[PDB]
């Protein structure tokens, strides 16, 4: 029960771990809003 | 103390802006989803990311990099070289294969940090700030860490070590020189940062959902 | 401390000490000292005219 | 109207909406201290020049920057708004180069003027100041980098009146430093007037170096005539 | 009512896995009761989230202290055309605290559900939380969980059978102290350097990408959901009044066992290091200063500590300020004062350089501070060193020139006497 | 050196208004060319401008 460490996954984790798990969130968020131009210097 | 980086850029053939660098499609991939995130108005807040992510694709940032950026982000180079030069984690120069990073910050200090720092002089033979003749290790002195009840520790390549003692850094440096990766995580066994022997909260079996709800809801 | 005819002086290494700031001549109370400058070849603060008219000076 | 009442030491004004506590000491007849505000750029509120005191507050506010409220009561001569400026133009002096004799603008600094009239007569720093490399932009602006104060006027022209965003700030804390990064000449039909809106020596005229003394020359009013801007 | 605090019941606490030895996943969090009547708290209004956080009488963890709800209401004026962020701030800066840490690594869903409650009673449209850059790993488990919440529903179209839309985005920092101020933290996520704006606008008004925006800490996000379910008078209960709530506290330094735990708020700093550090190395006696907030708070001797309080109030009437409850002991085996110059060196090597005063004094106090620690100085000097402090304090843009001058004015006020020691030992030595 | 000729070279006179001096220099008999005096126009500053949503005075940096 409480004598076990239930973190220890994160010893598998590879440097691309962040930017792959953004990548499969991609699809699940909602459309981003806009301000009207593409920039603030355009 | 002083710093010691150059904030000035002077080109090298090692170092320019006809330095070849790139995207991989994968790293492509992940630039379209980070700039995904940000509204379609300011995608000049993706530039932290994607560097990052440049770095973790060739481990330092040339100025080539830098400019690659700016190119696809559409910002001007002179931004992206001020987040360079500003932001500590961006090696303007090349760094070996293991960044070591020692918090020597007053916490971490006051429970002998210097000796480990010390320890790993003596292991690799390199100053503070000297890599190693192999481009292997980097020793840097860095602020907290934000583990200080677990001091002292140094962290290497996104990896943290805690609790060392000398030993415990010497067989992490020659685990490390031998091939395979050790695991990271405090030492001596005490399972992320509770009291060694007291174990005086969080004892008994933890409530089951609605426990505490107030009524009306 | 006794003041008499001038004189411009200049580093033990032999350059002079003049870098062409203008202030004694800004100070003269009777406007005896006439400056121009420019950059020398080499980069430095010279002047190309220090004048200095010993009948209107006041020592 | 829409006008609020504000007192300037204890005077009534009355202003518009968004006024700052310096445009409101302005329409009195007061200029406050500044290095880092202009008129024509952005507000930066860096320098810490401005620091006034407004009356029942105990923090000091950046006049430059911080829109007037109604009923306010500025103290520009109060004894923490001189304690204020006292600290800041010691902060400022504290790496500055003892370079006057040798700058080109000897009596043109703003920097030497707002130390007589608002700083102190004396140093306390017994440490060794700091010196920055000089950098290249051109055969127009002569750079001497240790002199200047990090304002950011030069900055901002550059990237909001220009339109050049050639120029930045690199590293951090005391050792950042501003210019470009790279060996590369700020060029543009407006790069002059960096000359113009620098309060020290750091960007001087290249090709008026060493040549005049601001306090010998004689102004005369004219008219351009390279163009048909006039 | 209560006089006495600091016995706080295993049951009673909010981060029940805070060791990471339950499962953290979304399984494990739901064991724990982690969203549980979520849809109750979103269907019944942010108005009710609201008044219940000022009820629960909730001040900021992470160093200000400042009403958590009255800022939540300064975002709850109406849509103004502006899209609604609400900014989580995970930087964990400040030296000796550990915390947000440990609470995100082995308590993700805790504070992904309070970034969605948060987000309904700000009417946030999303949640960015700024990860820390160094914490890698802890960012990586916090995208598995918002994952997990993804998968179940959790968050992001309808978030639950609710009608309200919410996401919760990850961004990475890079080595930065500064940009854990809040407004630093917006320069940073928009791309530029962590440089802070000034005030005002705030955040409520022009906060990310020019939008109204709330930033909170992680700590303070947490409590939220726990907080809804279990009512806001039952918070308010402890600690005192306008101390409310329960704190965790990081005990490090000269400790035999330093470590973070969840406690009552106003409970003595004597009996909290004995009962969870296991005492200060040495004995009691042994104690010569403690520095109860992280590096940015003045530190005291061992005859205020013997009966202080732990919360802002008590705190400050000791001329401290509780900060971020960050106690890091020294013992009397220690230099004092080369750790107090070791703190101003860090933040001589934090500061963004912005504005005048914080950069230049700053490194002035560093290299005063160095002089101090071999005695090379004279002792008018010191006077002049809390002059200098004076004047960077209250002067800068941010509260950074606060947190370096702070030290120093604790040190001077507390070990003057040593330093003159010094200074005589070394005339001695020197001649 | 610089020689001159005329001995109102260095003549400069103060007035506190225009008034004043057009009365001075026609009680002495000298034409004058008079010019209004300038003054810079009032300016609307806002610092929270500088971080516009929309706007294009949104700054790169600061
Ligand atoms: N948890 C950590 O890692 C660190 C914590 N800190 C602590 O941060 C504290 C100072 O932070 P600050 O934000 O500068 O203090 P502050 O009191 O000025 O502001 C803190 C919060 O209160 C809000 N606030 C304050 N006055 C307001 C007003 N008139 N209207 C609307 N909102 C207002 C602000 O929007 C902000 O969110 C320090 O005491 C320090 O201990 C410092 C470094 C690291
Ligand atoms: C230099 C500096 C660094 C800071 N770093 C942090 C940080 O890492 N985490 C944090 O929560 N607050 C930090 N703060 C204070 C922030 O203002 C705070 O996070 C924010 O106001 C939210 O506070 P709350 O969670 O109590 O509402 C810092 C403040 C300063 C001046
Ligand atoms: S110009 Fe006059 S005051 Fe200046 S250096 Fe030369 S001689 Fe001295
Ligand atoms: S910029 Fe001003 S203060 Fe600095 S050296 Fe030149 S004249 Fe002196
Ligand atoms: S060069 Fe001049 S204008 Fe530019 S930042 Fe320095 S002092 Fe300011
Ligand atoms: S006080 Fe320091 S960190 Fe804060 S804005 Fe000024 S220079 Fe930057
Ligand atoms: S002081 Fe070393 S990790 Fe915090
Ligand atoms: S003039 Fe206001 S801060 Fe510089
Ligand atoms: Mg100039």
């Amino acid at each position: 029960d409480n004598s076990t460490y239930r973190n220890l996954q994160h010893h598998e984790y590879s440097t691309y771990t962040f930017l792959d798990l953004n990548v499969e969130l991609s699809k699940f968020r909602m459309p981003q809003p806009s301000s009207g131009r593409q920039s603030p210097r355009h | 103390g002083a710093g010691g980086a150059l904030f000035v850029h002077r080109d090298t053939p090692e170092n320019n802006p006809d330095t070849p660098f790139d995207f991989t499609p994968e790293n492509y991939k992940r630039i379209e989803a980070i700039v995904k995130n940000y509204p379609e108005g300011h995608k000049a807040a993706a530039v932290l990311p994607v560097l990052d992510l440049a770095q973790r694709q060739n481990g330092w940032l040339p100025i080539s990099a830098m400019n690659k950026v700016a190119e696809i982000l559409q910002v001007p180079p002179m931004r992206v070289y001020e987040v360079a030069t500003f932001y500590t984690m961006y090696n303007r120069k090349p760094v070996g294969k293991y960044h070591i990073q020692v918090c020597t910050t007053t916490p971490c200090m006051l429970r002998n940090s210097d000796s480990i720092l010390e320890a790993i002089q003596k292991k690799l033979g390199i100053k503070v700030g000297e890599t190693t003749p192999d481009k292997l290790f980097t020793l840097i002195e860095v602020e907290c860490l934000g583990a200080c009840v677990n001091a002292p520790m140094v962290q290497i390549n996104d990896n943290y070590y805690e609790d060392l003692t000398p030993k415990d850094i010497e067989e992490i440096i020659d685990e490390l020189k031998a091939g395979k990766i050790p695991k990271p995580g405090p030492r001596s066994g005490r399972f992320s940062c509770e009291p060694a022997g007291g174990l005086t909260s969080l004892t008994e079996p933890p409530k089951g959902p609605g426990f505490g709800v107030q009524a009306g809801l | 401390r006794f003041r008499g005819e001038h004189a411009l002086r200049r580093y033990p290494s032999g350059e002079e000490r003049c870098i062409a700031c203008k202030l004694c001549e800004a100070v003269c109370p009777a406007q005896a000292i006439t400056i121009e400058a420019e950059p020398r070849a080499d980069g430095s603060r010279r002047t190309t005219r220090y004048d200095i008219d010993m009948t209107k000076c006041i020592y | 109207s829409n006008l609020i009442e504000v007192f300037v030491d204890g005077q009534s004004v009355m202003v518009e909406p968004g006024t700052t506590v310096l445009q409101a000491c302005e329409k009195v007849g007061m200029q406050i201290p500044r290095f880092c505000y202009h008129e024509r750029l952005s507000v930066a509120g860096n320098c810490r020049m401005c620091l006034v005191e407004i009356e029942k507050a105990p923090k000091v506010v950046a006049a430059c920057a911080m829109p007037v409220m109604k009923g306010w009561n500025i103290l520009t001569n109060s004894e923490k708004s001189k304690k204020a400026r006292e600290g800041v133009m010691e902060f400022l002096l504290a790496n500055h180069p003892l370079d006057c004799p040798i700058c080109d603008q000897g009596g043109e600094c703003d920097l030497q003027d707002q130390s007589m009239m608002f700083g102190s007569d004396r140093s306390r720093f017994l440490e060794g100041k700091r010196a920055v490399e000089d950098k290249n932009i051109g055969p127009l602006v002569k750079t001497i980098m240790t002199r200047c104060i990090q304002c950011t006027r030069c900055i901002r022209f550059a990237s909001e009146i220009a339109g050049v965003d050639d120029l930045g700030t690199t590293g951090r804390g005391n050792d950042m430093q501003v210019g470009t990064y790279i060996e590369k000449m700020f060029m543009s039909e407006l790069s002059g007037n960096i000359i113009d809106i620098c309060p020290v020596g750091a960007l001087t005229s290249k090709p008026y170096a060493f040549t005049a003394r601001p306090w010998e020359t004689r102004k005369t009013e004219s008219i351009d005539v390279m163009d048909a801007v006039g | 009512k209560k006089t006495s605090f600091g016995s706080l019941k295993d049951e009673d606490r909010i981060f029940t896995n805070l060791y990471g030895r339950h499962d953290w996943r979304l399984k494990g969090a739901q064991s724990r009761g982690d969203w549980y009547k979520t849809k109750e708290i979103l269907l019944k209004g942010p108005d009710w989230i609201l008044g219940e956080v000022k009820t629960s009488g909730l001040r900021g963890r992470g160093g200000a202290g400042f009403p958590t709800g009255l800022k939540w209401s300064f975002m709850n004026k109406p849509s103004d055309g502006r899209p609604k962020y609400l900014v989580v701030n995970a930087d964990e800066g400040e030296p000796g605290t550990c915390k947000d840490r440990e609470i995100i690594r082995h308590d993700p869903h805790k504070l992904v559900e309070g970034c969605l409650v948060g987000g309904r009673a700000m009417g946030a449209r999303a949640a960015y939380i700024y990860i820390r850059g160094e914490f890698y790993n802890e960012a990586s488990n916090l995208q598995v969980a918002i994952r997990e919440a993804y998968e179940a529903g959790l968050i992001g179209k309808n978030a639950c059978g609710s009608g309200y839309d919410f996401d919760v985005f990850v961004v990475r920092g890079a080595g930065a102290y500064i940009c854990g101020e809040e407004t630093a933290l917006i320069e940073s996520i928009e791309g530029k350097q962590g440089k802070p704006r000034l005030k005002p606008p705030f955040p409520a008004d022009v906060g990310v990408f020019g939008c109204p925006t709330t930033v909170a800490n992680v700590e303070t996000v947490a409590v939220s959901p726990t907080i809804c379910r279990r009512g806001g008078a039952w918070f308010a209960s402890f600690g005192r009044e306008r101390n409310s709530g329960t704190k965790l506290f990081n005990i490090s330094g000269h400790v035999n066992h330093p470590c973070t735990v969840e406690e009552e708020m106003s409970v003595p700093l004597k009996e909290l290091i004995e009962k969870h550090a296991g005492g200060v190395i040495g004995g009691w006696d042994n104690l010569l200063a403690v520095i109860p907030g992280g590096s940015s708070t003045p530190l005291i001797p061992k005859s205020v500590c013997e009966t202080v309080l732990m919360d802002f109030d008590a705190l400050v009437q000791a001329q401290t300020g509780l900060g971020t409850a960050a106690v890091i002991v020294m013992d009397r085996s220690t230099d004092i004062v080369k750790a107090i110059a070791r703190l101003i060196e860090f933040y001589k090597h934090e500061s963004c350089g912005q504005c005048t005063p914080c950069r230049e004094g700053v490194d002035w106090m560093n290299k005063v501070m160095a002089r101090f620690v071999k005695g090379d100085a004279r002792p008018a000097e010191i006077d002049s060193l809390w002059e200098i402090s004076k004047q960077i304090e209250g002067h800068t843009i941010c509260a950074l020139g606060d947190g370096a001058a702070w030290p120093v004015q604790g040190l001077i006020r507390h070990f003057r006497p040593e330093l003159e020691e010094r200074m005589q030992q070394f005339a001695l030595q020197h001649q | 050196w610089s020689s001159t000729a005329d001995p109102l070279s260095n003549l400069v006179l103060t007035f506190s208004t225009k008034e004043d001096a057009v009365a001075f220099a026609e009680k002495n008999g000298w034409s004058f060319d008079v010019e209004e005096r300038k003054v810079p126009k009032p300016k609307s500053k806002s610092y929270g401008a500088n971080f516009s949503w929309n706007k294009r005075t949104r700054v790169s940096t600061k």
